[PDB]
């Protein structure tokens, strides 16, 4: 488990908090991200 | 007339304190649903200052 998405529609129409922890780098953004139909991170 | 400054004119509910709404969804003010298209009882939520 490496992150979280918070919002209302999660489809680039509103602002959605995105938290990702990749290895040693915690990344926090509040952009209007365009998420995939089934968001995931590959290895 | 400077028309770059806008303000929200319609919203289904009042903002909570320190809430920021920048959505431009077409406001449905009548019983007929709006499909994202401006028109009768279907408002663009932002108005421009004079
Ligand atoms: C925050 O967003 C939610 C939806 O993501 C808003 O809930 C909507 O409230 C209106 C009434 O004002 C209902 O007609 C909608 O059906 C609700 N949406 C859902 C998905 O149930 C909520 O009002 C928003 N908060 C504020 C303060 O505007
Ligand atoms: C984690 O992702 C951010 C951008 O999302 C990137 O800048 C950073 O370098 C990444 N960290 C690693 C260890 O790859």
């Amino acid at each position: 488990i490496r992150g979280w998405i918070f919002g209302t529609t999660l489809d680039s129409k509103t602002q959605s908090l995105l938290i990702v922890n990749n290895a040693t780098n915690v990344v926090i953004k509040v952009c209007e991200f365009q998420f995939c139909n089934d968001p995931f991170l590959g290895v | 007339g400077n028309y770059n400054y806008l303000y929200r004119l319609f919203r289904k509910s009042n903002l909570k304190p320190f809430e920021r709404d920048i959505s431009t969804e077409i406001y449905q003010a009548g019983s007929t649903p709006c499909n994202g298209v401006e028109g009768f009882n279907c408002y663009f939520p932002l108005q421009s200052y004079g």
